[PDB]
RNA sequence: UGUCCUACGCCGGCAGGCGCGGGUAACCCGUUGAACCCCAUUCGUGAUGGGGAUCGGGGAUUGCAAUUAUUCCCCAUGAACGAGGAAUUCCCAGUAAGUGCGGGUCAUAAGCUUGCGUUGAUUAAGUCCCUGCCCUUUGUACACACCGCCUCGCU
């Protein structure tokens, strides 16, 4: 969490082309859940930040849950006057929601972080195990869940898609422009459910004895047998 | 020698999704047509909507 | 903080799981925030609403003055949905805290962010 | 390194002008009076005498030409900047790092690369855990292959 203190996070407010492209994914991801229209619905906020994706929620009158593990994320968002609801805390150790309470799932470029062994406690493939479990626990029965991510490598892709394969989510993933470059977006969206003749010529062939040059009328019927 | 990496790190990649596909068979249970011949890139097609891919999970 | 993140908050530990519900409440501080009123929302997610832990979290915050059964209706009764909106989405925990009852941890709601660190 | 390097004298608070000499070089710049460092004063935990950008005015120099500031000097303003979350760069002794000084490019920049000297550290004499390279064995492992299991509903 050490990046965002005051600095970075006065940084990430002033960052016209930041804020345009998580305004970006934020509606792509959106688009990607099958969600009702005009039925307002309850979603879950993973890696709002500074709530630019939990903002655009709010515009289109969703109601959200932000969680997060830097405070100057959520100072920054309550000091934008966001109109959810903010928490703090850590997806590796359990979102802390009933069953049956989330009726969508937004993770906004939250989900490459857990991939790696920083501490030595830590283990990355049973904290996202326990994030994906979690997942599927307080998400509502029914329910779709779009995560964004720039993989790095495939190490990150495929342990994720194997914890989240082991903990009863059911989907795949979708690239957003997947030959480019500068667009290329990763969405995983998951829920909680004469030919005989031709072979015997090469066969003599192989035996080393002379054969007749291979022409358009190798096999060809001469004419009707009575 | 740039597109040959491209190529090379594409194919490590799936050849990464395809053989991490049986150990999730045994211990649980790409945008061809979007291909740009003339120079890289991407173009809009007719009949299909805005280019995606879609690998479904196991 | 909003009534009904709480009345839908669990505790994260893997012990107490999946029985950390429901938390026991404190405030110091309680504000109202606007929030547009949409009733199809309400409508919709009052039988998702857990009354026996809603009028526990009501009495933990000194407050009495709620209905005491599912109000179901197709958003014709304007009262008690804007009470309940009132309740749930405006009325808010600036400054708390939250105590879990199978385990006794402490997590402090300070403007107006409760804490979910080990 | 030098026919542009400059000693010395005068003027201007400074960028800079004037005059007179040495040097085709271990001879003159040059006992290369450098910067870090040391000593002494003030400041005092304060987006502050920290940090310098972006600006307004004036002067001078280089050039046919300085407007979109070539460059320097002086005054007026002190923005962000609170040790920087997840790719990694270099490194085992006069080494890293701090610190200044030369050559090449150059009617004038200061910014790139090469070296040079000064003060001078922590860890280690280990490993294939990762990456990259070079070997030996193998086609036993996975995959391909074997075999099994391999659409319904009227006349």
């Amino acid at each position: 969490e050490l990046f965002y203190d005051e600095t970075e996070a006065r940084k990430y407010v002033r960052n016209s082309r930041m804020i345009d492209i998580q305004t970006r994914m934020a509606g792509r991801a959106l688009e990607l859940l099958y969600l009702p229209e005009n039925k307002p619905c309850y979603l879950l906020d993973i890696g709002c930040g500074t709530g630019l994706s939990g903002s655009y929620l709010s515009d289109e009158g969703h109601y959200w849950v932000g969680l997060d593990i830097s405070p100057a994320m959520l100072d920054e968002a309550v000091d934008r006057e966001i109109e959810g609801d903010l928490l703090l805390g850590d997806m590796g150790q359990g979102i802390p929601f009933k069953p049956g309470t989330f009726d969508g799932c937004i993770s906004i470029s939250a989900v490459q972080w857990l991939c790696n062994a920083n501490k030595k406690s830590e283990n990355p493939a049973k904290r996202l195990y326990c994030f994906f479990a979690s997942l599927f626990s307080v998400l509502v029965r029914g329910s779709r869940a779009v995560l964004q991510l720039y993989p790095e490598n495939s190490e990150q892709l495929e342990l994720i898609t194997t914890q989240a394969t082991k903990a009863g989510f059911s989907g795949g993933m979708v690239v957003d422009y997947p030959n480019s470059a500068k667009a290329k977006k990763f969405y995983l969206c998951l829920f909680s459910g004469r030919a005989w003749v031709l072979e015997k010529k090469e066969r003599h062939r192989r035996q080393g004895r002379e054969v007749r040059p291979d022409t358009q009328y190798t096999g060809r019927k001469r004419k009707p047998r009575f | 020698r740039n597109k040959k990496h491209q190529k090379l790190k594409h194919q490590k990649e799936a050849e990464e999704e395809e053989l991490e596909i049986p150990p999730q068979y045994q211990a649980g249970g790409p945008g061809a047509e979007y291909k740009a011949k003339k120079a890289k890139g991407d173009v809009k097609k007719k009949g299909r909507p805005d280019p995606y891919a879609y690998i479904p999970l196991n | 903080m909003k009534l009904l993140t709480h009345n839908l908050l669990s505790s994260h530990v893997r012990g107490v799981g999946s029985r950390g519900f429901p938390l026991r409440l404190q405030a110091t501080e309680v504000r109202i925030c606007p929030v547009e009123f949409n009733p199809n929302f309400v409508a919709r997610m009052i039988p998702k609403v857990e009354w026996s832990a809603f009028l526990e979290a009501a009495d933990n915050l000194r407050l009495i003055q709620v209905p005491k059964g599912p109000v179901e209706g197709y958003e014709e009764n304007e009262e008690f949905l804007r009470t309940m909106h009132h309740l749930l989405l405006e009325v808010e925990v600036i400054e708390g805290t939250l105590q879990c009852p199978e385990s006794g941890r402490m997590f402090p709601i300070s403007r107006g962010i409760p804490n979910m660190l080990l």
